[PDB]
């Protein structure tokens, strides 16, 4: 109904490249924008084939589809890459439709296209940014995973899969995520609800038979804005959840070893210190007896004989024997070590017993001995030398263990308990052995007496030593005679209130 | 708990925890106030028998008939006053430490009996004949000059040799005056802390300690510092305050 | 330029929604595409206002620019969220131009837009996937930096900035990369040139006076595809670098302490058993003297008494004294610790002298003692028990430290040296203590000898244990008579050729 010139002006004033071509695609008309977008002048456009805009990158299937549907008198729609006069390349969404005369015959072709360079620049930037997550994920040695609001695994790395393969039977990242959620608990829920990044939460897994794996857990909220076209003026954000899981297993356990090793090291000197004191306590003792008997004898033979005593060769005989010993007793006594005041420091008795048991656990399991340790929940710390109180534990436990090898031990068990009785730290080490014969319960405490032969490590000194350590604390150590299914040694030592 | 640093203390102190460990008899030679009871007590607390009964017996305070009865035990009616059968000290303290104060006042006839026991660890009741092997420990002690008694025949020589086997001669405080400052401080510090006030002793009294012959050793020392502190209103034990305790110069 | 009728068919077949409207924007004509794009039928469109396409989501401000720019006969270009007949919304890049009559007066208006929804859904997805990079990195503990082909910091987390503040003076991420780049070397070069992932590259940094900080470094390549519109059908990839660094410093520092501590127990346990064995010889030798002299008294006393020997109380007790002496001597001899069979193995003393000083460094520094250790460059292995040989050095050091502690020493120096002599491994420890008087050089080795004052811990047993264990190793130990500035103890032990 409108004037034909209006349609002529409609194409002319468009800001997009519009061209009218012949059946050979030779451009017969072009608007202002076609000159502007394509860079061709008004006079330069007439007569040139549209094939010039092709750069060869477009698949030939696109052009044949373009031309093929034109032969069918049907429009064809698709996206091309056109080249401007300055040879710059832009994505041109070209659709070509036939011009039908009043008789329905195709007389001319119509070429329109719009710049869509931004479209590709952003999907590839999307594709690049999609590659960014995939690549960065692959790098983390810490098992890291990104979780959506439904906690679906969007991307995982080999390490997380390796952790899934190492922590989960199936080896799938998704299965590994499920287990981690239960253990994380509060940091995960806080991250999910408030998006608060959590870092450095340690959790523990005791899977049995293998050293528990201790993991450093970190996480943050990862935010995606809305993409849909209708939210261009007001994008809205969603939230994923990042979980970063780092291996710190050997780190925390190795703290235990050194203190465990300094534990056995520091104590290890005392049994020598008591041993050297104890071993030498035998020297004068065995000497002090026979020697003094002689020391009297000179005063004996002297008094009755009186004047003739000085001429008695017998009177000189014991004198020489007594003097030689008396020299030893003085020299032996005079060079005895005087213990230095070992720094009296706060000692956690439960801490040590849990620890000494760790050192001696291997030889307990070697005999099949079940170690049932029940540290007191509240045990006061004793102001004393940690090394010395530490040493006496090994002496008592070891000898009881050797009873665990005897066939009277129907069930091989080591029982260690600590309790405060009579205002003293009562240490009871009960065992399931044949025990000590009632008549020898103390003769074993005699230095150098060992019911098992001294031909093994049985110097008859372990029981004397524990007393000396106990005695140095003004304590008392006894074997519970009521228990007969083994030997129960009771040590009572003062503690700092 | 026990202080001393002179060469003599090296024997006595080291002998304490030494014989503490073993089952051997112990003769604690020393005059009054030397520490014989506490030497045995320090011996016991340092003995594996620290957890077992520790028996102190004064052989001079009991009659010979009762002395023989006490150590080995007696049957009912063995002597006058034996209303009930009593277990012997050797057996009551079997596996314990027996402190026998003034061991040198025992009669010659009993001395033969004690000898056999100390050799084999075997003994007989007073009136019983069952030989019992015992892991008994002994701690004898005597201030008497047993040498005069054996010389005079009132003490059997065989046991006296067996009794002076473990002779720990506690030296008089006269020969260890260098230990007096270290001996006094432990007691003075303990009583000062115990009373809640500093119980200090004046220098004039200290000079007396250095020059004192110490017939009573530290017992006379202890009886004075504790009484002196009482009438020292501030605890500062002055020599006049020292004098009020009755210690002879 | 062409026939007017072509332009009318040009608009009708135009792929975009083209409508010709009056001055009020009422559509007078609609093309095929307007139907296809907006969903409005040909007849439903004629006479209807363009407001049917308006949804109200687009800000009204642009519409004044739309209508306003038409007044001055100028084109207006902008993007609107148009509404289709089905009420679906899409991004419409609308341009409105005036229709002029042959006299130049505006007679009609032109409505013309193109669909740009795909453009926005990706740029937001760009911003969305961009925010994935920004967030995920922050909470991760390991220090990571994203590096371009020129090693410029593309991304860094607070830890990396903290690490820069910790590893580099300026605290800048870029400068941290410079420090990190130098140390990585080959794994970084392999990753950069070939994109090969490297994991677990651990590097040690020694701060000086502090525990060296060990960093576990991991790195993977990041891939970016070309974004320009001209590679729509064939994107090209480039490579960036991610480094991921985890701190493993604390573990290694604690690792040395355990071995140092664990070995402290070994020596202390060993010297106890060895210390036992030598005290036996002193006790047996010490006992043998008086006991034998007691023994001799009986026979010589018996001969004089004759028949009176049977009833002599003197003889009976002294008879027992030897009997007790014989029992005392037997008790000492038969109770020697029968060491569990010590595997006589090749032992390198140079390894042990390094240990002991590290083991004993604590006490040496307390007294201001300077330790000069001169290990032999090539020390042949000493055949013997490693447990026995290890206790050797501490015994000699214990000899120096105790005498070293005596206040008669104004200058405190300790010198240790080792060398091979006469097919034997000769070791010497020299200190600045009171020393051994020349007459005491040899009888300090007779067991238990000691001239150290009772105030110190003088066992008199160090050299004797050395003498004991040296005898076990078929060697010889003596103190140098020539040295008078202290004590120089010489230990000779044969070595496995
Ligand atoms: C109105 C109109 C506008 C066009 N606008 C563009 C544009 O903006 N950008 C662009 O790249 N291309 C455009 N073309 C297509 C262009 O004409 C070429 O087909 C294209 O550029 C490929 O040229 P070539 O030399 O690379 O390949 P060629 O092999 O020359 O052609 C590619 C395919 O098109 C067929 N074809 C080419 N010319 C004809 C013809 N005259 N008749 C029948 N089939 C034919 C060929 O048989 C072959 O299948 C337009 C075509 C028309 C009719
Ligand atoms: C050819 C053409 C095509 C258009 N296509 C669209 C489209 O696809 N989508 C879309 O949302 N809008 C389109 N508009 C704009 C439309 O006319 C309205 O401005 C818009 O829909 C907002 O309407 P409203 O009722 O919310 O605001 P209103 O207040 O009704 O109008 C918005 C502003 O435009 C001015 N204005 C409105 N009509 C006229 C007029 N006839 N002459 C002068 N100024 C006027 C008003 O003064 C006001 O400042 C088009 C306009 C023209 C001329
Ligand atoms: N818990 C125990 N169970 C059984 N026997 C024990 C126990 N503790 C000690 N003994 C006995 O005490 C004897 C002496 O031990 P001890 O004097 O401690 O040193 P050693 O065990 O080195 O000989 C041993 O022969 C042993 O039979
Ligand atoms: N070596 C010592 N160190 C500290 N105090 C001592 C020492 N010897 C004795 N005493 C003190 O002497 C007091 C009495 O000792 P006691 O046992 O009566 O000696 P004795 O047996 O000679 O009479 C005790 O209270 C004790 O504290
Ligand atoms: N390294 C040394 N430094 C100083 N003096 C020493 C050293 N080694 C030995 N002596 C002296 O030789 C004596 C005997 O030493 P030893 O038998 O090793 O045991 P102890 O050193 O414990 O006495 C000591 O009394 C000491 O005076």
């Amino acid at each position: 109904e409108l004037l034909p010139e209006i349609f002529r002006q409609t194409v002319e004033h468009a800001p997009i490249a519009i061209s009218i071509t012949d059946l050979k695609a030779n451009i017969l008309y072009a608007n202002r924008a076609f000159r502007t977008i394509t860079g061709y002048g008004s006079e330069e456009v007439l007569g040139k084939n549209e094939s010039i805009l092709s750069n060869g990158t477009t698949p030939r299937l696109v052009y044949q589809a373009l031309w093929g549907r034109l032969a069918q008198k049907k429009p064809w729609s698709g996206v091309l890459v056109n080249r401007r006069k300055d040879k710059t390349l832009y994505l041109a969404e070209l659709t070509v439709a036939p011009v039908l005369n009043e008789a329905g015959e195709t007389i001319y072709y119509l070429g329109m296209h719009r710049d869509t360079s931004e479209l590709h620049e952003l999907e590839q930037r999307v594709n690049n940014q999609r590659l960014m997550i995939e690549a960065v994920v692959n790098a983390a040695p810490a098992a890291m995973v990104v979780l959506d609001r439904q906690h679906r695994v969007m991307l995982s790395n080999p390490s997380f899969c390796r952790l899934a393969r190492d922590l989960v039977e199936d080896g799938s990242s998704e299965s590994l995520v499920a287990l981690l959620r239960e253990n994380l608990a509060a940091p995960f829920e806080t991250l999910e609800n408030q998006g608060s990044a959590f870092s450095g939460k340690e959790i523990s897994f005791d899977l049995g038979g293998r050293s528990p794996r201790w993991l450093s857990c970190h996480g943050r909220a990862i935010h995606i804005e809305n993409e849909q076209a209708h939210v261009f003026f007001a994008p809205t954000e969603e939230r994923y959840l990042l979980l970063t899981i780092n291996d710190i297993s050997e780190l925390r356990q190795k703290q235990q070893d050194s203190r465990l090793n300094a534990l056995k090291a520091l104590m290890a000197e005392e049994e020598l210190l008591e041993g050297m004191r104890e071993t030498f306590n035998a020297a004068i003792h065995r000497l002090q007896g026979p020697v003094n008997l002689i020391s009297a004898a000179m005063r004996m033979l002297e008094r009755r004989l009186g004047d003739k005593a000085g001429n008695d060769p017998v009177l000189s005989a014991m004198r020489e024997a007594s003097t030689a010993g008396m020299e030893a007793l003085e020299n032996l006594s005079g060079s005895i070590p005087v213990r230095m005041a070992e720094s009296k420091m706060p000692v956690n008795l439960n801490q040590l017993i849990r620890e000494v048991i760790t050192l001696c656990t291997d030889q307990l399991l070697a005999q099949g001995i079940v170690v049932d340790w029940q540290p007191a929940l509240r045990l006061p710390w004793v102001m004393g030398g940690e090394s010395s109180l530490r040493s006496m534990i090994k002496h008592l436990v070891d000898n009881a263990i050797e009873s665990m090898s005897q066939n009277q031990v129907s069930r091989r068990e080591l029982f260690i308990s600590t309790r405060v009785e009579n205002h003293l730290v009562r240490m009871e080490i009960t065992d399931s052995g044949p025990g000590i014969p009632p008549d020898l319960v103390l003769k074993v405490f005699e230095p150098f007496f060992s019911t098992k032969p001294p031909h093994r490590v049985g110097r008859g000194m372990g029981l004397p030593v524990v007393q000396e350590i106990v005695a140095k604390h003004a304590g008392m150590v006894h074997v519970d005679t009521d228990y007969r299914e083994g030997c129960r040694i009771v040590v009572e030592l003062p503690f700092s209130a | 708990m026990v202080v001393g640093h002179t060469p003599t203390m090296r024997r006595v102190f080291d002998q304490i925890r030494r014989v503490a460990k073993w089952n051997s008899t112990v003769l604690v030679l020393g005059e009054s106030g030397t520490g014989k009871e506490l030497i045995a007590s320090a011996i016991h607390y340092n003995s594996p028998r620290a957890h077992r009964p520790f028996v102190r017996l004064n052989c001079a305070a009991l009659p010979e008939t009762l002395l023989e009865s006490e150590l080995f035990g007696h049957e009912k009616g063995a002597f006058t006053g034996a209303v009930k059968q009593r277990k012997g000290r050797f057996e009551q303290a079997d596996g314990g430490t027996l402190f026998l104060d003034e061991i040198g006042e025992i009669s010659p006839m009993f001395q033969a009996k004690l000898l056999r026991v100390l050799q084999e660890g075997e003994f007989e009741r007073v009136g019983g004949n069952q030989t019992v092997r015992v892991n008994v420990r002994i701690v004898a002690a005597t201030n008497r000059d047993l040498e005069s008694e054996v010389e005079k025949g009132k003490f059997r020589e065989d046991l006296y040799y067996r009794l002076n086997v473990m002779a720990i001669r506690i030296p008089p405080l006269r020969e260890r005056t260098a230990d007096i400052p270290e001996l006094a401080e432990f007691l003075l510090g303990k009583i000062g802390r115990q009373q809640g006030r500093p119980l200090t002793v004046t220098d004039s009294a200290i000079r007396l300690l250095m020059s004192h012959r110490w017939p009573g050793n530290v017992r006379e020392l202890e009886n004075c510092l504790e009484r002196s502190a009482i009438m020292s209103e501030d605890g500062t034990i002055t020599r006049d305050v020292v004098s009020l305790t009755g210690v002879d110069n």
